[PDB]
């Protein structure tokens, strides 16, 4: 192979895989404060789609692919958990948020409109949202830990017997989604399943968004701590 | 597209500051297809049609692929 011949080889792959970069990016900001800029995210999963690339021995293009995925989402992931996502600050604000809530559900004998939590809390409806987003992703990303866990720690009999076993995590999930309240499986499902955000899944249930949100961030909570 | 992605992706294997940059730049490429937008309203308002006049149901697969294919 001469050297620009593999140059290519290269340089067509991590090309041809870069379309991916973007949509797990533009995907994984579904569940971000709207000030992340996408570009960032999209420059860190090039970083590893490139690592990905490099580092990658010859494979099926099903199980290459697989790879890269695994490699470009880590690249982001790595990026985000860098952030102040896991901060008390913001483990405090969840809290307050939730006694506002209440507070005007009793109040009111309702479901606050997200400006009325937006006024109650004394800021915008943009920032109770960033929050409410902040918020989210700090379990959005506890939770990832648990799949690193549910392989890192097994996977040193993953090389040792070296993918359809994965498919363990894949009914270990069945199990504390069956322990999901009718409610909180409801929103998810619209959530993930069904590639939505927040804001948008309060208008699939003429709610708010605060209330969607709210339930995200409760659901992931349960999740995390059944599948942990 | 590719015309430029390709010349960028190559100007940033020839080598990070510049890099940083040239990263930068395909970042900034990889955007411009903000015209993602489709069923702006159909996919939910469709959803919808289909929430309340129950046609979606919560099958804990469902809800399990999503966690999955998402956190894999």
């Amino acid at each position: 192979k001469n050297p620009y011949s593999n140059q290519i080889e290269r340089e067509e792959l991590i090309l041809k895989y870069l379309p991916l970069v973007k949509a797990i990016a533009t995907n994984i900001k579904k569940h971000l404060p709207e000030d992340v800029d996408i570009r960032d995210l999209i420059s860190y999963g090039v970083i590893g789609l490139i690592k990905a690339v490099d580092n990658l021995s010859t494979e099926n293009p099903k199980r290459a692919e697989a790879y890269i995925k695994l490699r470009i989402k880590g690249a982001i992931y790595d990026y985000l958990r860098s952030l102040d996502f896991g901060s008390r600050q913001v483990r405090e604000k969840e809290r307050r948020i939730k006694e506002v809530v209440e507070k005007l559900k009793e109040k009111l004998g309702r479901e606050p409109t997200d400006e009325e939590v937006a006024k109650e809390l004394g800021i915008s409806t943009e920032e109770l949202f960033k929050t409410l987003d902040k918020i989210n992703f700090s379990y959005i990303l506890s939770l990832e830990e648990v799949f690193r866990d549910f392989a890192r720690d097994y996977s040193e009999l993953i090389p040792s017997s070296t993918e359809v076993i994965k498919r363990e995590l894949t009914e270990k999930v069945k199990e504390a989604v069956s322990k999901l309240p009718e409610r909180e499986k409801l929103v998810i499902q619209l959530i993930f399943y069904e590639e939505l955000p927040a804001k948008e899944v309060a208008k699939i249930l003429e709610t708010s968004v605060s209330r969607v949100s709210q339930l995200k961030a409760k659901a992931l909570e349960r999740l995390r701590e059944m599948l942990s | 597209n590719r015309i430029e992605l390709s010349r960028l992706i190559g100007l940033l294997l020839e080598t990070k500051i510049e890099d940083k940059v040239t990263l930068s730049k395909i970042a900034q490429e990889l955007s411009k297809n903000d015209v993602e937008e489709k069923d702006l309203e159909k996919k939910v308002k469709e959803l919808k049609e289909k929430i309340e006049k129950g046609e979606y149901e919560v099958s804990d697969e469902k809800v399990v692929k999503g966690l999955i294919e998402f956190f894999t």
